């Protein structure tokens, strides 16, 4: 329905729909490691931005 | 309680008749259902007849079979824990450890404590 | 209709803003009483878009 | 950060000549209470029932049942309150106080007295709805409690003694009268406290066990803001007593929130006010000022709604603020205008509402 | 009429007070103090909180294994016992109003009064 | 305008880190009381065998109960302190001699359920 | 097959959330009671469930 | 016809084995508790005559 895997007899547009879902399979495992990391500092009260020094608050940001 | 419901809506999603326990059986008025009240469609099977035609498929499936014995032998298990048993299990943890020790030491020479043990009740 | 709902939650997300709702007030108190009150709503919620996906998964359309 | 309150008002009043009116009043609100113990609950139940008319006399009645963090406290009084002059009303009753485990009985025989520093002429033609006089009131009070209990005859023997070694009995009761933020509410309502007089503690036998016995006699001077000195005629409309009159309420408190409930009937809600036309009683002013005290501690919305019900025949000429809707012969108030008066009102404010309803 | 399960104790159905000592004074009165089933407050048998148990609003309980009970309850709880750990069995007596004696305790099909029963 | 050593305070948006964001008592059971479930006698030290049972008839009609020994009790209070019985049956006895029937009990009310004139919940 | 695999389990775990909303929840409930702040709730949501007659009316409707 | 009437029968005798031989005899007396309430209510305000019928459990064993 999204237009990432398609129906198709023809074997090109079965290479070429692969090459859709292994691009938007990567795209989520970037995705998932920012939410894992952005997941440990959250639990560890560790939410310090690597950047800019100076740490955030939960209660006032 | 709500395994009953939550299986008339695997019965009825599935196109199984649920008016009758039997439906389509070669039996006396079992196939007389799709006549009887003009039906644009014929269903599966009834309560009890869909174990029997629905499983046509999953014993032809080597995989869907191993999934009947696994599923089914996970759900007796049940009943192990769920009678009211948990201190007969006890006395018998107690005979098992017992056991134990007496064939390690008479056996071996090193003693075998392992103090069997029994889940709670809750 | 994803615009159209990103408008109605926006819209929705100042008024609740400027004016919390009172409803419910002993659940900010404990996260139990909280996170136990959305999961009775989330279970309607499945509910109905089990509901709404045998109807439409089968629609023309 | 805002709470919210809900309440709901009521009053039906009838035709002719009559005072009568039937009020009812419901509210809600979501902030602790001032009180320093919680939970704190409580009922209150009033009841006049006109004896004679003739002699004016009739019998009022007050029941007190509330708990205090757990701690049962009723107050119980049976009185015959009558008009003698026009500023001296006495009054016989009995009532009984118990704690706990601890209660003991008192019987009174006490006189009213209430002067007004001036009366002109001028003001009452020139002023046709006054609020503020300025006045006095003189109470002789004749209290006798057996002394049957342990502790009775202690906090006697105690008094008794204290009296005797010190001076300063008169002013320094006033700091036990009114027990903790009770001090701050005098000055609030611009009342003064006199300094107590003991005419006599002298103990009289009697037929159960010994009974300490006080004659004492106080007074204390409004401003103008007391109500029981401003409107000492309004409060007792004895003679308007046709029928038994009960007023009846309650609330709950603890440290979530405050729910109260108050109903009943009684006379004095109408009052004539000149050119044909009748009127709703001025609000009191003292639960107002009274109310300011614990009523700004914490921000609230909000949503009340008064429903008023007229006699046949009666529409009203007058009210601000105004009321929102209107139901033939009911009128209703809510919002904008009514439920800032509201906020006004419940934080202290006493600026007027008037309703003037003529045939 | 009865408070709600929600308002102090759930399992108890009006208020209850355990008679915790009954000391004597100089002149041989017995002082009684019930503490209530939560404990943090002491009282005395008043007429006032009497009044109480005449309605049922409380009730008050007299433990077996008290310092100065006077009767010697342990030997006939003990024969009980052994008509139908049998030493360390503890009870409540539920002391009831008697008009004529005040607070009596019907122990064994024999009323008796705090003064008589205790020490 | 001078001013003294400042304060250190920093509690709202600040780009700070922020930090972290004896024989003398005893116990009985009320005989009348216990329904012998021993929830009880689990919390007594097993070296301790204080808490027992008590047989006298069917367990289907309360023929059992649970009792404390004192001569082996060493006042430990783990019965008490987790508040396990549910009929009141154990107890405590203070070093003055209070009773205490559960740990900590709820305050008592007064009771009354709140209407309104013209809302949803009327009359 | 699909149609029936997805329903399904969006019904059967909405069942399954609604069930332990109101366990998680009756689970808040208990800890209330015990301390007492059952009678100190405002909230219409638990104030008309606390009567023990009203109870046993909606359960035996 | 006969066979599998038996067949039915059969298994509904056996499941009900179930409700007495779990661990919920505490939960069926209460329940009979509410069943003989709301019955005795039920009676009490259609007919003027109150009639009560006080459910039975089995024990245990
Ligand atoms: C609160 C403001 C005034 C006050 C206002 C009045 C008024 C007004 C009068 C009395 C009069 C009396 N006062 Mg005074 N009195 C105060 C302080 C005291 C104190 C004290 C503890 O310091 C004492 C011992 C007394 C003693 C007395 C009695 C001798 C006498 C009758 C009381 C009675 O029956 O109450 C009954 C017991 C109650 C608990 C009633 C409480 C009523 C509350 C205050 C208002 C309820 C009415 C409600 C708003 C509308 C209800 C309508 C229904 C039909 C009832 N007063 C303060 C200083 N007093 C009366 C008199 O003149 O006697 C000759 C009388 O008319
Ligand atoms: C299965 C039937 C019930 C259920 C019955 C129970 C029971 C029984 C218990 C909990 C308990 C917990 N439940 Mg629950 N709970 C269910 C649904 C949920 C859901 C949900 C997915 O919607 C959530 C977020 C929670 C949340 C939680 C936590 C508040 C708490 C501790 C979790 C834990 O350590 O798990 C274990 C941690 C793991 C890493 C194991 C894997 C768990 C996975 C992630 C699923 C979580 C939910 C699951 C039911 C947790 C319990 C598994 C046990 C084997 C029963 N429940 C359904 C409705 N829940 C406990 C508690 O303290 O309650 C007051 C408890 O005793
Ligand atoms: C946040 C703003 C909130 C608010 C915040 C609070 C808070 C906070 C509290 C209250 C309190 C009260 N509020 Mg408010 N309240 C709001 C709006 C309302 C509304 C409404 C919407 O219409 C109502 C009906 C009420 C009603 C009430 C009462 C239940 C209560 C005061 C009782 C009283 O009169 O004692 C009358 C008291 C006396 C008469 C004094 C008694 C003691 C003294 C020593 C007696 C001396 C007098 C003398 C003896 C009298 C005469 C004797 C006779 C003549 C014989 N509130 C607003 C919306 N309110 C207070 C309270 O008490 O809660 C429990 C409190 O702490
Ligand atoms: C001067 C400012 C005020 C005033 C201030 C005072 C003061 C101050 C007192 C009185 C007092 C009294 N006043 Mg003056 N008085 C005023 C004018 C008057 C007028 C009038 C016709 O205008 C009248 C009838 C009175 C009447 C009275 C009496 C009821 C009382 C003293 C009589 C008594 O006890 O013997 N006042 C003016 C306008 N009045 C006394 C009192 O106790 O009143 C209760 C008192 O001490
Ligand atoms: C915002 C509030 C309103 C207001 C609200 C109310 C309300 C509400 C009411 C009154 C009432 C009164 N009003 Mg008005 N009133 C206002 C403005 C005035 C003005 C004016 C020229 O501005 C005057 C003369 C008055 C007059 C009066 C009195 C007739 C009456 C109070 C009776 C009394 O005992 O007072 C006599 C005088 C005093 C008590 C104090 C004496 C005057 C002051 C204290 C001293 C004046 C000194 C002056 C500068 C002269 C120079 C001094 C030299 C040394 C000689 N008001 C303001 C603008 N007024 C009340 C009423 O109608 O009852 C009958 C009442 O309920
Ligand atoms: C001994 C006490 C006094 C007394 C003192 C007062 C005082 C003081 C006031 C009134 C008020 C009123 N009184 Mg009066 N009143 C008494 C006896 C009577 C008699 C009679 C003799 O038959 C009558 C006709 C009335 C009638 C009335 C109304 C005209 C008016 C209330 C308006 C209303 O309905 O508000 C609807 C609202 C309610 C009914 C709320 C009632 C709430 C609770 C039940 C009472 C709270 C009082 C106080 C805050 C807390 C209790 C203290 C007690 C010590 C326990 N009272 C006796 C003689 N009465 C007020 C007024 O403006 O009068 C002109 C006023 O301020
Ligand atoms: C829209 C409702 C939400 C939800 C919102 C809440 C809120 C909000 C709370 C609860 C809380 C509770 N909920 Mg939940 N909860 C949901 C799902 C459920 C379901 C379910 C049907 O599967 C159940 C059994 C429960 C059970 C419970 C308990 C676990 C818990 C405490 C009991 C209680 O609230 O008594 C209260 C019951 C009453 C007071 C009696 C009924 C009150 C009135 C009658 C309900 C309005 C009906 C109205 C008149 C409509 C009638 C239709 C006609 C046209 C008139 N929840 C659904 C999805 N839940 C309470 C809590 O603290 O949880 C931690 C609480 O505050
Ligand atoms: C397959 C099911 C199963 C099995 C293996 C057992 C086994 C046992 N039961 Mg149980 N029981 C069951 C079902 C089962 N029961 C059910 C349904 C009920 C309810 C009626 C009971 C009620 C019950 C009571 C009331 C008591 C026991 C007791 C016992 C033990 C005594 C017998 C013994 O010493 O060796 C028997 C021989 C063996 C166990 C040989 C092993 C057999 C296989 C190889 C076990 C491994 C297979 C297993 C299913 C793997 C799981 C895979 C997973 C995917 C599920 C024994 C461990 C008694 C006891 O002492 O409790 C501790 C006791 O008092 N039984
Ligand atoms: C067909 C099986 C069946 C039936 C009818 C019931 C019925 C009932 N159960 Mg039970 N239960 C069952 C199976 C069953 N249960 C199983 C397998 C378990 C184990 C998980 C339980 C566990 C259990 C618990 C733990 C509790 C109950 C409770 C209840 C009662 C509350 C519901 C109510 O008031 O009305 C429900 C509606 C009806 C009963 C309508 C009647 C339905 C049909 C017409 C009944 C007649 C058919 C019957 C099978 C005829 C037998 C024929 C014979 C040849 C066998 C109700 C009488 C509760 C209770 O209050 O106990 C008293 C309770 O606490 N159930
Ligand atoms: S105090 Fe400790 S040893 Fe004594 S009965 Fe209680 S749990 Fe057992
Ligand atoms: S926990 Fe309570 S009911 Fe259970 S054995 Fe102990 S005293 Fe008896």
């Amino acid at each position: 329905s999204l237009g990432i895997d398609t129906y198709s007899t023809k074997t090109a547009d079965l290479e070429a729909a692969g090459a859709r879902l292994l691009g938007w399979a990567a795209f989520h495992f970037l995705v998932g490691s920012v939410l894992i990391f952005g997941g440990w500092r959250h639990w560890t009260h560790n939410l310090t931005n690597p950047f800019t020094g100076r740490c955030g608050n939960f209660r006032d940001f | 309680w709500g395994i009953k419901g939550l299986s008339a809506v695997c019965w009825y999603i599935d196109g199984a008749w649920i008016a009758s326990m039997m439906y389509g059986v070669p039996a006396a008025d079992a196939k007389a259902w799709d006549s009887i009240a003009h039906l644009h469609h014929h269903y599966t099977s009834g309560i009890f007849y869909y174990f029997w035609t629905e499983t046509v498929t999953i014993f032809s499936s080597s995989h869907l079979s191993t999934i009947l014995m696994i599923g089914h032998l996970v759900w007796f298990i049940s009943f192990a824990v769920w009678f009211e048993d948990r201190g007969s299990r006890l006395e018998g943890a107690d005979i098992q450890t017992r056991t134990i020790r007496w064939l390690g030491k008479k056996f071996l020479n090193r003693d075998v404590n392992f103090r069997f043990p029994v889940l709670t009740i809750s | 209709m994803s615009f159209v709902f990103a408008v109605i939650f926006f819209a929705l997300g100042i008024y609740w803003w400027n004016n919390p709702p009172n409803a419910a007030i002993h659940l900010n108190d404990d996260m139990k009483a909280a996170f136990s009150v959305h999961l009775t709503a989330i279970g309607y919620i499945n509910i109905a878009l089990g509901c709404i996906a045998f109807v439409a998964f089968q629609q023309p359309s | 950060d805002v709470t919210t309150a809900h309440s709901d008002y009521e009053i039906v009043l009838e035709g002719g000549s009559s005072s009568w009116g039937k009020v009812k009043a419901r509210a809600k609100v979501n902030a602790p209470p001032a009180s320093p113990l919680l939970p704190a609950d409580c009922d209150v139940k009033l009841n006049v029932k006109p004896l004679d008319p003739a002699k004016g006399f009739v019998r009022i009645s007050a029941v007190f049942e509330s708990i205090v963090d757990s701690t049962k406290n009723k107050l119980t009084i049976e009185a015959d309150i009558a008009n003698e002059t026009k500023e001296r009303r006495i009054s016989v009753g009995e009532g009984m106080v118990s704690v706990g485990d601890f209660s003991h009985t008192f019987s009174f025989e006490g006189s009213v007295v209430n002067l007004f520093y001036y009366r002109s002429d001028a003001v009452r033609r020139n002023v046709p709805n006054p609020i503020y006089m300025q006045g006095r009131q003189f109470h002789d009070i004749l209290m006798k409690v057996p002394l049957d209990n342990n502790d009775l005859i202690d906090t006697w023997e105690g008094t008794v003694k204290a009296i005797g070694s010190t001076g300063a009995f008169n002013d320094w009761i006033r700091d036990f009268w009114f027990i903790g933020p009770a001090f701050t509410a005098l000055n609030e309502g611009g009342q003064r406290i006199s300094r107590i007089e003991v005419n006599g503690l002298n103990t009289e036998s009697g037929p159960k066990g010994p009974v300490g016995v006080s004659r004492w006699r106080f007074s204390h001077g409004g401003s103008g803001m007391v109500d029981s000195i401003s409107r000492w005629a309004e409060l007792f409309p004895s003679d308007k007593l046709n029928r038994p009159a009960q007023v009846e309420a309650g609330f709950r408190s603890d440290s979530q929130g405050i729910e109260v409930k108050v109903d009943g009937e009684f006379p004095g809600v109408s009052v004539d006010a000149g050119g044909g036309l009748r009127r709703i009683l001025n609000h009191p002013l003292i639960p107002l000022v009274h109310h300011g005290m614990v009523g700004k501690f914490n921000n609230f919305n909000v949503d009340a709604q008064l429903k008023v019900v007229l006699p046949k025949g009666y529409k009203i000429r007058y009210a601000a603020p105004q009321y929102r809707s209107q139901n033939l012969e009911e009128y209703r108030w809510s919002g904008g205008a009514y439920a800032r008066w509201v906020e006004h009102v419940c934080k202290g404010g006493v600026g007027q509402f008037e309703i003037l309803y003529a045939q | 009429a009865v408070s709600g399960p929600w308002s102090g104790n759930a399992v108890h159905k009006a208020e209850k007070y355990f008679i915790t000592s009954a000391k004597r004074d100089r002149d041989g009165k017995l002082q009684i103090e019930l503490v209530p089933a939560s404990g943090r407050r002491k009282l005395s048998p008043t007429p006032e909180m009497i009044r109480r148990l005449i309605d049922g609003e409380i009730e008050i309980y007299i433990l077996t294994t008290q310092p100065d009970i006077a009767i010697d309850m342990n030997k006939e709880i003990i024969d009980m016992e052994n008509r139908y750990g049998v030493k360390w069995t503890m009870r409540e007596i539920p002391v009831f109003y008697h008009e004529g004696k005040g607070l009596c305790v019907e122990l064994h099909n024999k009323i008796y009064t705090l003064d008589q029963f205790f020490k | 305008k001078p001013r003294l050593a400042s304060l250190g305070v920093t509690l709202g948006r600040s780009g700070v880190r922020q930090e972290s964001a004896k024989a003398k008592k005893h116990y009985f059971i009320i005989e009348n009381l216990c329904v012998g479930c021993g929830l009880c006698l689990d919390k007594c030290p097993p070296k301790v065998n204080a808490i027992g049972y008590k047989f006298y008839g069917d367990v289907q009609e309360g023929g059992f109960r649970c009792y404390i020994d004192q001569a082996a009790c060493i006042s430990c209070s783990a019965c008490f302190s987790g508040d396990e019985c549910p009929s009141g049956a154990l107890i405590e006895v203070l070093p003055d001699g209070e009773v205490l029937d559960f740990s900590y009990t709820p305050p008592e009310r007064l009771d009354f359920d709140l209407r309104f004139l013209h809302r949803f919940h009327r009359e | 097959v699909v149609t029936n695999l997805i329903v399904f389990n969006h019904i059967i775990c909405g069942v399954l959330y609604v069930f332990a909303g109101v366990y998680h929840g009756g689970q808040y409930l208990l800890k209330i009671q015990l301390n007492g702040m059952y009678n100190q709730i405002k909230s219409i949501w638990i104030t008309k469930g606390r009567d023990q007659e009203v109870q046993v009316k909606i359960l035996g409707t």
